[PDB]
DNA sequence: ACGCGCATGGATC
DNA sequence: GATCCATGCGCGT
């Protein structure tokens, strides 16, 4: 039954990654919850922490205030709720009041994990999307043939989301790079080639759950990868 | 095979000159499956037969023959083999929500599972309301329409009638009474239809059957029609 | 009125109640075994040596059983004089070639817009 | 596979190996729940099994009170916790509050054999 | 098989000029399971013997004989297999709400538990 | 597997093994539920049935009354529910009233078992 | 006194 | 974990 806390994480998602989006407001509307554009994780902890304590009024509409003045809960002021200086008024507890104590507390451990620091560390506010895919596959200021990933003392669970992210991106970029060039009738000029040593670890018979995530990363690439 | 039966797309391997026709009834009623690794041809073969399936036409016509063929293609490919076709993509394709049955409408819809019986029984009778008042049709056929009957209605006043639901007000009769521009009036069979508005006020005494218990659901609910 | 053309890549990984009630199966070159006994299993044992022949398949060439064929047999697919766009990539061609500026910012602000 | 008792024992440890690390500030924050440094695992006991017993307040905040005065569980005063003489003060049942009891009574079972 | 026991409804694949009799009797009290791929014929021969049944009829009589067949129809081609026969669909046939035993009583109108 | 008939029994036995135990005080805190030490299990019967007849105040607290006097549910206190003869007081039902009757019938069973 | 509102709790899946 | 439901306590007429 997690199924509002899973409604609260895209919604949360979803809005940040629009707010901080300083583009063609027609792409605005196209932003949703797997869309990769930049959104604050930390901001995202706030509009959680914000909807457990919310607090509907008799009329079932949530109330909060903040520095500015007293306002409603709708899609118009839901991103007032992206900071700690807000107060809930209200008479009775709201939808998710007391329901994401534990959603929360689970969520902030995986942010301040010092195993995820390439990923949840502060250096990914920095970067773009641009800057991310070229140092991939070595097309930044030094350019390379070959791009080594020093992953040799590393533990397993941040190696399998190296392993299933990276082969995703350059699978995506793959893909995305041969719809570009079906546009002008051509066909894809990147052809990338992924070294997987010793994959023994990340892709092996057994079926645990440990090992899924990062089996069909490889998969996808050995199924259909060649086309792209 | 009689000769008006033969359907032939292939040659035998070892002999080129020796033609290889099959029963072209028994081919197509009993499916196909067509497999094999990387690289051996399966999609050109499967768009072989569908070509010689079009151009298999008796002698008496030019246009187009009775062959109907939809093909779940996934890689782009098959544009290319039928230059007279319909291609259909999701950012054009509209297959209607109002074309689901009872299935497939809580499948879509709903998340909740083994608790959810009260907002179970506000979706299926918001939405058997709303397909009986869009109904344009003999009285003798709106009231056979359920929830499984493939009828227009509209999602964003089901959305109107479980929000007017979360704020209803029983009286002391444990009744819910209601009020709008007609004038005050009683949540019945027949007056219910009016709940599909949001200019409806209550009017009562004490908090009804679905006073606050479904904020939750409207926004589990909100949130599918908003995705993108 | 309403029949399925199953294209999979390997016979071992699509349901069984889909997959046994297509009588009529094409089976193209299969290098792994466990595909092959899959294949043996759907003939006769008088047709069963046929199947040793599948992982030598080239392009195009392909096995066809059911009640629409007479006997199972090894066949070539006619060319499709109009083919669909699925070309194989040079590698070695593209890779003997510069190193192309590769227009990064068209590949993801179409890749944000899906 | 309670990923709340996994949760609360993580968070248990890498907070008592920062209150019993002696050393440089910039260490201190790298220090998590795999790293090699000295925690107590009576404390680790006591903190969850004082989460055993967490009362919320209508702020949803658990309020507890050892002997220093009444305090709000956070990041700061979460330290507190590791000490067995503090008392819940709360209207409702906490966070984790029952969902801990057979965590508790099993960690104690493998520290107190012999 | 004893000559009042035969009950003959399929000849011999190999030799068609002989019949195939099972023991009647034990033939439909012990329970039949027929099972074959899509188009194979199973309702054709799931006919046959509902036929044979009918017209299985012990000398001495003209008229129906004390067969009970209930057939369920989800594909609607027993009609006019058996043209003498009751057809049941949902609009026509009544079955009362009140002959629930208790158990479907208690599922049918509650879709909460416990 | 009803889990509120697990802990009351744990908490029943071991703090009657802390009371009967006649060692020095360090090792008392290191008694559990598996420490073979001597606890008297009638006297398990007698905290289970009194812990059925617990009565809650205004002021969310179980008050008990015994011949020395008048006692709340403290864990100093807990050590003096072993005995039958003490009587409740208080305004209504208490945690576990009403729930652990068939939890002591079966422990009644057991010990009054030849 | 009773009614309504809110909060806590636990029963399940 | 969420939904649903019940019991209870507090503040209003
Ligand atoms: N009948 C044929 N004769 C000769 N070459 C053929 C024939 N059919 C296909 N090919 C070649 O085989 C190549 C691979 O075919 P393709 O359309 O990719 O099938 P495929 O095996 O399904 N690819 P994939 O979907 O990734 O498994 C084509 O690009 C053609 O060059
Ligand atoms: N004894 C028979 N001799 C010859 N053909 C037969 C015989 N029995 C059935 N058929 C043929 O079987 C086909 C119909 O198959 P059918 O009786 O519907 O089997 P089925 O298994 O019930 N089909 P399905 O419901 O999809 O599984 C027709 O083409 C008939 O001619
Ligand atoms: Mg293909
Ligand atoms: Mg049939």
């Amino acid at each position: 039954n997690d199924h509002n806390q899973r409604n609260v994480f895209r919604q949360a998602i979803t809005l940040n990654k629009k707010i901080h989006f300083q583009g063609d407001p027609a792409t605005k509307e196209i932003i949703s919850f797997h869309s990769p554009y930049y959104f604050d994780i930390n901001e995202v902890i706030n509009y959680i922490n914000n909807r457990n304590n919310e607090r509907k009024n008799k009329d079932n509409e949530h109330i909060w205030s903040d520095e500015e003045g007293n306002f409603k809960f709708d899609n118009e002021n839901a991103h007032r709720l992206f900071k700690e200086n807000v107060t809930p008024d209200g008479s009775s507890a709201g939808a998710l009041n007391g329901k994401l104590l534990n959603f929360v507390d689970r969520l902030q451990s995986k942010i301040f994990d010092k195993r995820l620091d390439f990923i949840l560390g502060e250096g990914s506010k920095s970067v773009t999307f641009k800057e991310t895919l070229e140092t991939l596959i070595s097309y930044g200021k030094d350019k390379s043939n070959i791009t080594i990933l020093d992953v040799s003392g590393v533990p397993f669970e941040v190696l399998s989301i190296c392993v299933s992210l990276i082969s995703r991106l350059i699978f995506e970029f793959g893909y995305h790079s041969k719809k570009i060039k079906r546009k002008s009738n051509e066909n894809q000029d990147i052809p990338i080639l992924i070294v997987y040593e010793e994959a023994h670890k990340y892709a092996p018979k057994s079926d645990l759950s440990k090992y899924r995530t990062s089996k069909e990363a490889i998969e996808r690439i050995a199924k259909e990868g060649r086309k792209y | 095979i009689d000769i008006n039966d033969r359907f032939t797309f292939s040659s035998l391997s070892l002999n080129t000159k020796v033609s290889v026709p099959v029963n072209g009834n028994r081919f197509f009623n009993k499916h196909i499956a067509i497999v094999g690794s990387t690289g051996s041809g399966k999609s050109h073969t499967v768009a072989k037969i569908l070509q010689k399936a079009v151009d298999e036409k008796q002698e008496g016509y030019k246009g187009l023959n009775n062959s109907h063929i939809i093909i779940f293609d996934i890689h782009s490919e098959y544009e290319n083999a039928f230059p007279n076709s319909n291609v259909l993509n999701v950012d054009t394709l509209t297959l209607p929500y109002w074309l689901l049955n009872g299935d497939e409408l809580e499948e879509l819809f709903l998340d909740t599972e083994a608790n959810d019986h009260n907002q179970r029984n506000v979706f299926r009778q918001a939405i058997t309301l709303n397909k009986k008042i869009h109904f344009q049709g003999d009285p003798a056929t709106k009231e056979i329409i359920s929830f499984h009957s493939p009828y227009y209605f509209d999602i964003n006043e089901v959305i109107n009638y479980i929000n007017n639901r979360n704020n209803e007000r029983k009286n002391k009769d444990n009744e819910h009474i209601w009020s709008d521009e007609e004038g005050n009036f009683k949540f019945d069979n027949e007056n219910a239809h009016r709940l599909f508005k949001e200019n409806v006020t209550p009017d009562g005494s004490s908090a009804g059957a679905l006073n606050g218990k479904l904020l939750n659901f409207v926004d589990r609910l909100q949130s599918k029609i908003f995705d993108k | 009125g309403v029949t399925l053309l199953l294209a999979s890549q390997r016979p071992s990984e699509i349901s069984e109640t889909i997959f046994s009630q297509c009588n009529t199966f094409i089976s193209m070159r299969l290098t792994n075994p466990d595909d092959q006994n899959y294949v043996k299993r759907l003939l006769p044992d008088t047709v069963g040596d046929i199947t040793n022949l599948l992982p030598s398949l080239k392009e195009g060439e392909a096995l066809i059983m059911g009640d629409s064929i007479s006997i199972p047999s090894i066949v070539k697919i006619e060319k499709c004089t109009i083919p669909p766009s699925s070309i194989d990539i040079k590698y070695l061609d593209e890779w003997r070639k510069e190193w192309v500026d590769s227009e990064f910012d068209k590949i993801i602000e179409q890749w944000s817009k899906s």
